[PDB]
C-alpha cells in the first residue's frame, strides 16, 4: 500500500488476457497497475537526477571594488596612463575633467583622467550543460501488499533504460522505459544559484546582462564585461566615482518567475511499459477460507471512492484465502488489493476495493460481516 | 624619484642656481613644483611654489623657473643665513608627492 | 597664528606600533588635509600619505600603504599618523603638513601652496 | 579667479546703469555678474541640504527566517495553529497536505496543515519626508580677484532668503534669493539607501512592492505584508518549504535610473536678484600708471574664449592702475577683472580679458607690450 | 505532558490494563501511540505501535485500544516476566515526541 | 541483526560538555533520522530529538533547544548527540532509538512503528 494515501494517485488497468500495462510516470503522482488474475503493483517516478554537469559559464550577481586609483594628465598632454589598465583583476573608464592653472596646468581645458578600481565579485550563480548520457532515473515498484509491514527500486539510465526487477514470492516483472524529455539539452541550461537551481533555455542564459565568464580553475578568476556591475561617473568635471550596482539575486529571482524550478535532481516525465509475464499472484495455491472475519480497523475511504477493510480471522487454517464480494443481488465488486490471502492467521490484512456508486454492502460464510457501504460521486 | 644635487656652494654677492630633475608625471607635467628651505632639525619652510610664486616674507632674491623636466630655484645676493638644506617637491600625475634628495647649500667666507 | 603642533619624542624597539599626534591650531581644521611626511637624519623628505579632515578619506603611498594608518579627531582639531610592524630604517622625524581642500569639500587636486605650514617634527627612533 | 577653471561657467552682463543683476544658481554652474563701474563678482550655489528629514517609511530589501515550526492536524480535525500565528516577527501560511493510515490518521484525505517562521529582516532603505522650512542652500560669492592668492558663502533658507555679504575693500551686496523649487515636497519622498540616496514621487514609493513599517523606535521592528518577500509553497502534498526571495537592492537600483541621484545633500537650482547699491570697485582712487611691464606666465586662453594676463611691473609708484586696451585702430575691450590695479608691485597680478574675433593685438605706455592674439570662433 | 498511573498490580492469570490520556494534540489526534516494555537498566523495547499493531515476536496476550484522549494497554494471562516499567508514546502535532511517566506493573505471588 | 550501540559511561561535572555517540548497524543508516531521549534514574522517558542521517536535518525539543547538538559522520554509520551547560538534573541514561525516512529522503510525518530499536543507553553523571 504505497498509493492509497497518495491524491494524486492514478489506476491503469489493462484490457482483457493482458501481460502487460502502459503507464506514464510523473513526479508527485502514484500510479497502481492492474491485471486480471495477475497482482496489483505500485510505481513511482521518486527523483530524476543528472550526475556530474559541466560549469559553461559562471555570472556573477554582486560585486565589489578595491584599491582605487586614478591618473590624470593636463591638456594638450595625452590621454592618461595606469599600470592596472591590462590587469585583467581591475575595472577601468578614461574621461575629461577641468583644468588650469589652479590645479597646476599651463593650460586652460580638458585634461585626461582614467579611474581604474580593483573588480571582485562576491556571489556568483553558475549555468551548467547537462547531458542525456548522465540522466538517471529512479523508479520505485511495489506490490500491492494486502499484509501489514511486519517489524524494491529501479535505475534507469538512456543506456541502460530496460531494468529486470525480482518481486520475492511474485516472479520477476520487466519493466522497459524511455525517458520523454520535453526539453533539447544542448538548448537549455541548468541555472544554480545560491542553493537553488531551475533550467532554462541557453540562448537566454547567455543573454543575461551580468558579468561572466567560463570559469576555469586553471586561470584565476578574471570577469569580461564588468560594466554591467561596475561602472564610472563624472562628478561636475573634476571627480570620477565608481558605481557598483548591487545584488541581483532578487533581479534574478523575479526574471526565473515563469521558469521551472527543481549529483543534481530535476522533474521529468517517463513513460514506460511494464511486461508480467514471468509474474504470477502468489496464494492462487491456497483454499478459500473457513471462519469469520472482525473489522481490526473501521472502514476507511480513499481520496479515489476506493475503501479499506482491515480484518482478523477466526479458524483453524493457517494459510487460507479471503471469501470476498458485494452486493446492491451480487455484482462481483472490483478490488485493488489482488487475491486476497491469510498468510498469518495472527497478523491483521487489508484490503483495498473499489465498490459500486450508491449503496453497496460489502461481505467477508457462515457468521460472515455485512458491511453497509455508500458512495456518493 | 626626484633628482638633484648633493650640495652646492657659492660666495657672498653671488648667485646660484639649485635644479630639480623628474618625470613627465610630476615635473614637466605640471606647475605642482615648489622649493622648501630646511635648517638643521627644523621643519622646512615653503619659499616657492607654482615655480615662480612666493609667499609672503619670503624676499626677491629667491626665484624659480621650470624648463622640461627639471625645476630651478636660484638664489641672487647671496647671504651667510641662506646656508641651508632645499628641497624640491611635485605632485604627481598619480595624485602623489615626491620630493628630491635635498641639496645643501654651503657660502663659504671670502 | 597658524600652527601645528605633534607629540613628543619617542623611542619603540622594532616589532612594536607607533601612533604619533598632530594638533592644529588658528585655522577650521575640517577645511584642510593633513599630510603625514617623514625624514631620516640626514636624508631626504619621503611623503608618507594624507587624510581629509572633513570627510576621513585617505590617500596613502605605496611604500606605506599597509603600515601607516592616518586618522582625525575633529574634536580636538587633531590628525593621527600610526606605523605597524617598525624595523631597521623606521627612525625619522614625522611632520605634518596642511593643505586646503576645495570648495566643495573633496581632495582631489590641491592647492599651488600646499605644505604651507608644518609641524615641528618628532623622532620615531628604533633599536 | 573662481569660474575661469570651471567649464559650466555662465557671463551674466548689466545693461546700461543697472546696480543689480539677476542671476540663476545650478550646482556645478559658476556665474560671473558684471556692471560698468562695478566689480565682476563670481557666484556659485555650491550645496543645498535640508536638514532633519522625518523618516515616513521604512521598506526592507533584503530578509531571512529562522526558527520554522509547523502545526498538523487530521482530516476532519479542524485548522491547524501555532501561538506564533499572533506573534508578528513570525509569517507564516496555512495549506492541505495528504492523510491516512500511514501517517496516524484514521481518515484518508486533506489535513490542514500551518508554517511559521521568524521573520529578520537583513537590509533595508528609508523613504523620508522632507520640508520646505528645513532647506538651507549655500551660496558663495566672491569678487573677481586680479591679484593673486597671498600666503565668502551665505546661508539661504526659505525664512531668510536674503542675506547681506560685506566685501572688504568692495562694500556690501545684497543678495535676494528665492528657491526654486521644481517639486511638491509632501507630493515626494527622499529615498535612501546603503549610503546612496534619490528622490521620487511618493505614490510610486508607498507602491513599491517590499515588506514595509512605520517605524518607530517606541515598538521593536515588526514588518507589514512580509508575503512580497517570504512565501510558502506545498511540496507534493505533504511538505510546505519558505521561499526567501534574494536582496532587491540590484532590482532597487534598476528601477531608480529614471530617477534623480544625490543634514542631508540634495541638487536643485535657486534664482536670484544681486543688489550692488553699496557696492564700490576699489582702485577707483588711483592713477593709471607709469612704467613697463613683463609677462610672468604665458597668455593663456580660458574654455570661453576669454584669455588670461599675469604680469610683474615696472616702476617706482607701488600704488596705481594697470593702463590696458587692444587694437585690430583701437577698440576698448571687454575685460572681466574690472579696474585692474597695482596693489603690490612685488606681487604679480592677472587680468582676464574678452578679446575681439580673428586678430588682436593687447597692449598694456613707453615700452609696453605688443602681445598679439587670435580668436577663431 | 502524558499522564498515566505510578503504579499497578494483579495476579497471574488475570487480565490488567495501564492507561495513557493525553491531548487531542497528541494522543486523541494520532493513531501514533505506541507501548514500551522496560525492565530495570535495559532499553525500552517497542510491544505496540498504532494502538492495535504489534512487532514480531510479542505474543497476543498484549494488546492496545484507544478512547477520546486516552490509550489503553492490557495484558491477559498474566505472567511473572511481564514484571516491569510500561510507557506510552505519542507523536504530537506539532512534530514531536512525549512520553507517560511509566507505570511500574507488579505481580504478585498468590 | 539490527543494532545500535552507543559510547561507554561517562562522569563529567557541571559546566562541562557532554557528547556520546551512537553507531548503528545492520541496517542503511542513511535511511533513518536517529532520535536521542534519556531518562533520569527512576523517571520517565523525555524525548531529546533527532537528526536525519541523510541531509543532516535536525529537530530539537523545546527544553534543550539551544543545549542540545545532534549530528551525523555517514562514514562510520553514526550519530552524535552533544549537551551543553550541564546542570544538576542532567544526570540520566542516553538513548538512540531509530525511525525510518520516507522515499523521498524526507522526515516529516515518522513511520508507525518509530522507535522499533533502540541503543542499550549511556549515564551521564553530574557532581
Ligand atoms: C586593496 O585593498 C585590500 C583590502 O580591501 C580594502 O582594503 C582597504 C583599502 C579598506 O578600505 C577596505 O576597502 C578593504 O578591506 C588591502 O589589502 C589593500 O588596501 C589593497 N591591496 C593591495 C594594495 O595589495
Ligand atoms: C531561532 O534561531 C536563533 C538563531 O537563528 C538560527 O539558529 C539556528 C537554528 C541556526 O540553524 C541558524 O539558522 C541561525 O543561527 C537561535 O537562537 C535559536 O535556534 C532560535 N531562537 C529561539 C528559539 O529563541
Amino acid at each position: 500500500m504505497r498509493c492509497v494515501g497518495i491524491g494524486n494517485r492514478d489506476f491503469v488497468e489493462g484490457l482483457s488476457g493482458a501481460t502487460w500495462v502502459d503507464v506514464v510516470l510523473e513526479h508527485g503522482s502514484c500510479v497502481t497497475t492492474m491485471a486480471k488474475n495477475k497482482p496489483t503493483l505500485d510505481i513511482e517516478l521518486l527523483k530524476t537526477e543528472v550526475t556530474n554537469p559541466a560549469v559553461l559559464r559562471k555570472l556573477c550577481i554582486e560585486a565589489k571594488i578595491s584599491n582605487t586609483t586614478t591618473d590624470s594628465r593636463c591638456p594638450t598632454q595625452g590621454e592618461a596612463t595606469l599600470v592596472e589598465e591590462q590587469d585583467a583583476n581591475f575595472v577601468c573608464r578614461r574621461t575629461v575633467v577641468d583644468r588650469g592653472w589652479g590645479n597646476g596646468c599651463g593650460l586652460f581645458g580638458k585634461g585626461s583622467l582614467l579611474t581604474c578600481a580593483k573588480f571582485k565579485c562576491v556571489t556568483k550563480l553558475e549555468g551548467k550543460i547537462v547531458q542525456y548520457e548522465n540522466l538517471k532515473y529512479s523508479v520505485i515498484v511495489t506490490v500491492h501488499t494486502g499484509d501489514q509491514h511486519q517489524v524494491t527500486i529501479a535505475t534507469i539510465t538512456p543506456q541502460a533504460p530496460t531494468s529486470e526487477i525480482q518481486l520475492t514470492d511474485y516472479g520477476t516483472l520487466t519493466l522497459d522505459c524511455s525517458p520523454r524529455t520535453g526539453l533539447d539539452f544542448n538548448e537549455v541550461v541548468l541555472l544554480t544559484m545560491k542553493e537553488k537551481s531551475w533550467l532554462v533555455h541557453k540562448q537566454w542564459f547567455l543573454d543575461l546582462p551580468l558579468p561572466w565568464t567560463s570559469g576555469a580553475s586553471t586561470s584565476q578568476e578574471t570577469w569580461n564585461r564588468q560594466d554591467l556591475l561596475v561602472t564610472f561617473k563624472t562628478a561636475h568635471a573634476k571627480k570620477q566615482e565608481v558605481v557598483v550596482l548591487g545584488s541581483q539575486e532578487g533581479a534574478m529571482h523575479t526574471a526565473l518567475t515563469g521558469a521551472t524550478e527543481i549529483t543534481t535532481i530535476f522533474a521529468g516525465h517517463l513513460k514506460c511499459r511494464l511486461k508480467m509475464d514471468k509474474l504470477t499472484l502468489k496464494g492462487m495455491s491456497y483454499v478459500m477460507c473457513t471462519g469469520s472475519f472482525k473489522l481490526e480497523k473501521e472502514v476507511a475511504e480513499t481520496q479515489h471512492g476506493t475503501v479499506l477493510v482491515q480484518v482478523k480471522y477466526e479458524g483453524t487454517d493457517a494459510p487460507c484465502k479471503i471469501p470476498f464480494s458485494t452486493q446492491d443481488v451480487t455484482q462481483n465488486g472490483r478490488l485493488i488489493t489482488a487475491n486476497p490471502i491469510v498468510t498469518d492467521k495472527e497478523k491483521p490484512i487489508n484490503i483495498e476495493t473499489e465498490p459500486p456508486f450508491g449503496e453497496s454492502y460489502i461481505i467477508v460464510g457462515e457468521k460472515a460481516l455485512k458491511l453497509s457501504w455508500f458512495k456518493k460521486g | 624619484a626626484l633628482t638633484q644635487p648633493a650640495s652646492v656652494s657659492g660666495s657672498p654677492g653671488q648667485s646660484i642656481t639649485i635644479s630639480c630633475t623628474g618625470t613627465s608625471s610630476d615635473v614637466g607635467g605640471f606647475n605642482y613644483v615648489s622649493w622648501f628651505q630646511q635648517h638643521p632639525g627644523k621643519a622646512p619652510k615653503l619659499m616657492l611654489y607654482d615655480v615662480t610664486s612666493r609667499p609672503s616674507g619670503v624676499s626677491s632674491r629667491f626665484s624659480g623657473s621650470k624648463s622640461g623636466n627639471t625645476a630651478s630655484l636660484t638664489i641672487s645676493g647671496l647671504q651667510a643665513e641662506d646656508e641651508a638644506d632645499y628641497y624640491c617637491s611635485s605632485h604627481t600625475s598619480r595624485g602623489t608627492w615626491v620630493f628630491g634628495g635635498g641639496t645643501k647649500l654651503t657660502v663659504l667666507a671670502a | 597664528e597658524v600652527q601645528l603642533v605633534e607629540s613628543g619624542a619617542e623611542v619603540k624597539k622594532p616589532g612594536a606600533s607607533v601612533k604619533v599626534s598632530c594638533k592644529a591650531s588658528g585655522y577650521t581644521f575640517t577645511s584642510y588635509a593633513m599630510h603625514w611626511v617623514r625624514q631620516a637624519p640626514g636624508q631626504r623628505l619621503e611623503w608618507m600619505g594624507w587624510i581629509n579632515a572633513g570627510n576621513g578619506n585617505t590617500k596613502y603611498s605605496q611604500k606605506f600603504q599597509d603600515r601607516v594608518t592616518i586618522t582625525r579627531d575633529t574634536s580636538a582639531s587633531t590628525a593621527y599618523m600610526e606605523l605597524s610592524s617598525l624595523r631597521s630604517e623606521d627612525t625619522a622625524i614625522y611632520y605634518c603638513a596642511r593643505d586646503k581642500v576645495d570648495d566643495y569639500g573633496d581632495y582631489w587636486f590641491p592647492t599651488l601652496w600646499y605644505f604651507d605650514y608644518w609641524g615641528q617634527g618628532t623622532l620615531v627612533t628604533v633599536s
